[PDB]
């Protein structure tokens, strides 16, 4: 179908990227769009066909290119803190023939900053459940906690002896900022996991919490006692307690 | 390919009398392929002033097309019209019948 | 109205 | 009280002379209502009846961009085809599509169109059932698979079935006072000598509308019709039609013949004397 | 401008029945869809409506009036994983732009055949600054309201669901950092069901 990426990317005022994009269905109409929360989908630039290309409801701060009909890179010169926001690559047959249906790729997710330090990647925490709950309910919760965190830029996972679970998985759909004040405010989000205490009371099972984090390159300069955000995958582990 | 020749009619919009404002008309049809040259003709001179019709075809797929002008027609003044086509080894002239 | 959808020979 | 729409392109190609050229009509019944030239100046889809003229900005700039779109595929079939037939580049070849609709009296869908002509003869046709499509060559029968690949027919047939008969409807309640009206043709016979022997009779159908008529020559209830002479249906410049027929007898048998004007303007068919 | 969805914030129970209404002003419209946009993720195209009149393929079902220009879906049955932002998109010809509506969202509230209002603390391995209340199965009639405290954090109820227990159950987090943490203050801002069980 539509493949896009990259899938996250964080940046600084004034840096030049170009967003990704392609299809397998031999399509001639691609477009692109940038979903911000009071507006909905916007189209920014579109093309009908190879080696056209036409502008769209916004397309100030982007330029755009269509050698093949396979693909279509939409370009950002110089960054700006006003791009911040997510963008969908969609195809649509055309003139080809076919459904008459579009058909959107998976987005890629863009924070721009004026200063490229605030790249805080998170701080994960797993909480043990209750002898409340345990005693109750006879299941536990385990609350994990990725926090300080910047950009928003996470995929937070639950695994339980060597494998992802998503039975009892229920982490928050979009994250807070913890300083819901900041320009450059950080985040934290938050998940649970509920299990049987005849589970969560057996000695031998681990329970850690994955938090991908999307940061800075490999090869970005960098020097204040701090290491790179780089892309790392912050954990949190657990055991249980027969108590 | 398909060739067809055009069926040329000369005639007026309105009963030819002499003196009143009148329309000339010269409706070619069934003919093909579409490239076609018409002219009308007022004592053996190309008229100017001469509209046409959107080209357009029939159930057979033939084209028809109306070529008008309007003029004052007098006992002597003589209308014919003119039509090409590659059908037509040779520019075919078409006088008017006031009675058709 | 025209149709919006012509497809190619 | 039947009526239709239908819509008339037709696309040649211009041998080293640059783009083909691609003329659109648009009908509702015999009233033409808009047009596309290539030729043209405006390069947009322009009306032609002034009750299409009430249609807003976003009529037109749709129906524009739509007849670019024709014009673009069909600009495109005109070389598929040249290679379908392995034709020279040095020739002229014609492309011509139609489609539409019929309503009845109670204004209801009732048929539905879709021919595609090359060079004066079918190539591919939409059946009846708008499901299945009618090749006429092995070439047509590639676009009748590649067709049946992209859902033409499924496409079509919604257009068709719906949106034609929907606006349709609505053109014919805008036209209210030009396409609802129906002229009856003003009729009178005429006759010419050609010796002191036989005479010609002409019968004369005039400001009909619409052009839907069958003018017809009788013998007390015979067939004068073999050796007899129609002539097309022909316009009149303002949206009427005329039409005639005559034949031969010796001045004498020309009492006893008869014209049967037939034309939904008319209660009974009319008969005539002279 | 162009397309309306009704209503941005929504909700609707579990089993029940969901409408999502559109409205457009190009009476040239020819192609109308329906897509469904799950939080964080692109729009999954769920529906599409050539004609006028109704499709229902599925356990949705799509209306279509030209006359009124209106667009319909009816989602039967409501599942939690419903949970989405619906999104309508009409257009005119194959060339013409896709015209999408604010995109109304909608919200499956998930019925709790026993309801069991509680809130619990749970600390973690020291080396962490901070303990966690949580506030847990609530009637899915209740809601969180936000936090007064700024150096004090809140959580959105979020449905977590169990495969092999059929049980489901309503939640949120509370959490911070200083020496004055209370759990009946962190959920002191809502309608907390008299019923929390509040153990220490």
């Amino acid at each position: 179908g539509v493949t896009q990426t990259p899938k996250f990317q964080v940046l600084k005022t004034g840096q030049s990227m170009t967003l990704q994009c392609a299809q397998d269905m031999n399509h001639e109409y691609m477009s692109w769009y940038r979903q911000d929360p009071g507006m909905g989908l916007r189209l920014i630039h579109y093309s009908v066909g190879a080696g056209i290309t036409d502008q769209g409801e916004v397309p100030n701060g982007y330029n755009v290119s269509r050698s093949t009909t396979e693909d279509f890179p939409l370009r950002l010169l110089s960054a700006a803190p006003s791009q911040t926001s997510v963008y969908f690559c969609a195809s649509r047959p055309g003139l080809a023939g076919g459904r008459p249906e579009q058909y959107f790729g998976p987005g890629t997710r863009l924070t721009v900053t004026e200063d490229l330090k605030n790249v805080f990647p998170p701080e994960v925490a797993v909480f043990e459940p209750s002898e409340a709950e345990i005693s109750h309910t006879q299941k536990a919760t385990l609350v994990c906690l990725a926090t300080g965190f910047y950009p928003d830029h996470v995929e937070l996972s639950w695994w339980v002896n060597g494998k992802e679970v998503h039975s009892g998985v229920s982490t928050d759909p979009q994250p807070l900022k913890e300083q819901p004040a900041l320009n450059d405010s950080r985040y934290a989000l938050s998940s649970r996991l509920r299990v049987s205490a005849t589970f969560w009371q057996n000695p031998r099972n681990h329970f850690r919490c994955q938090v991908q984090f999307y940061g800075l390159s490999e090869n970005d300069e960098w020097a204040q006692d701090r290491a790179k955000p780089v892309t790392q995958i912050v954990s949190a582990e657990a055991w249980g307690r027969a108590d | 390919m398909i060739q067809r020749t055009p069926k040329i009619q000369v005639y007026s919009r309105h009963p030819a009398e002499n003196g009143k404002s009148n329309f000339l008309n010269c409706y070619v049809s069934g003919f093909h392929p579409s490239d076609i040259e018409v002219d009308l003709l007022k004592n053996g001179e190309r008229i100017e002033k001469v509209e046409h019709s959107d080209l357009s075809f029939s159930k057979d797929w033939s084209f028809y097309l109306l070529y008008y002008t309007e003029f004052t027609p007098t006992e002597k003044d003589e209308y014919a019209c003119r039509v090409n086509h590659v059908t037509l080894s040779q520019p075919k002239i078409v006088k008017w019948d006031r009675d058709m | 109205l025209l149709f919006g959808y012509p497809v190619a020979v | 009280g039947s009526h239709s729409m239908r819509y008339f392109f037709t696309s040649v190609s211009r041998p080293g002379r640059g783009e083909p050229r691609f003329i659109a009509v648009g009908y509702v019944d015999d009233t033409q209502f808009v047009r596309f030239d290539s030729d043209a100046a405006s390069q947009r889809m322009e009306p032609r009846a002034p009750w299409i003229e009430q249609e807003g900005p976003e009529y037109w700039d749709g129906e524009t961009r739509k007849v670019k779109a024709h014009s673009q595929t069909h600009r495109v079939d005109l070389g598929t085809l040249r290679g379908y037939y392995n034709q020279s580049e040095a020739g002229s070849h014609t492309v011509q599509r139609m489609y539409g609709c019929d309503v009845g009296s109670d204004w209801r869908f009732l048929r539905g169109y879709h021919q595609y002509a090359y060079d004066g003869k079918d190539y591919i046709a939409l059946k009846e059932d708008l499901r299945s499509w009618t090749a006429a060559d092995m070439a047509a029968q590639t676009t009748k698979h590649k067709w049946e690949a992209a859902h033409v027919a499924e496409q079509l047939r919604a257009y068709l079935e719906g949106t034609c008969v929907e606006w349709l409807r609505r053109y014919l309640e805008n036209g209210k006072e030009t396409l609802q009206r129906t002229d009856a043709p003003k009729t009178h016979m005429t006759h010419h000598a050609v010796s002191d022997h036989e005479a010609t009779l002409r019968c004369w159908a005039l400001s009909f509308y619409p052009a839907e008529i069958t003018l017809t020559w009788q013998a007390d209830g015979e067939d004068q019709t073999q050796d007899t002479e129609l002539v097309e249906t022909r316009p009149a410049g303002d949206g009427t039609f005329q039409k005639w027929a005559a034949v031969v007898v010796p001045s004498g048998q020309e009492q006893r013949y008869t014209c049967h004007v037939q034309h939904e303007g008319l209660p009974k068919p009319l008969t005539l004397r002279w | 401008k162009e397309v309306e969805q009704n209503s941005g914030p929504l909700s609707v129970p579990e089993g029940a029945i969901a409408s999502l209404n559109c409205t457009y002003s190009d009476r040239g419209s020819q192609s109308f869809f329906w897509y469904r946009q799950y939080s964080g993720k692109s729009p999954e195209l769920i529906m599409s409506i050539y004609s006028n009149g109704d499709k229902e393929d599925g356990r949705f079902t799509a209306q279509l009036n030209k006359a009124s220009q209106y667009v319909s879906l009816l989602i039967r049955d409501s599942q939690p994983s419903d949970s989405a932002t619906y999104l309508c998109a009409v257009t005119t010809d194959s060339w013409g732009k896709l015209q999408f509506g604010a995109g109304t969202q909608v919200v499956v509230t998930p019925d709790i055949q026993n309801p069991d209002p509680a809130v619990y603390q749970l600390r973690d391995s020291k080396s962490s600054d901070k303990s966690v209340c949580l506030f847990t199965d609530f009637d899915s009639q209740t809601n969180v309201s936000q936090s007064k405290d700024s150096d004090v954090y809140i959580t959105d109820k979020t449905v977590l669901d169990m495969r092999s227990m059929d049980f489901k159950s309503n939640s949120a987090v509370a959490w911070s950092n200083k020496s004055d943490f209370a759990c009946a203050n962190a959920f002191n801002n809502s309608i907390i069901p008299e019923d929390t069980f509040f153990p220490s």
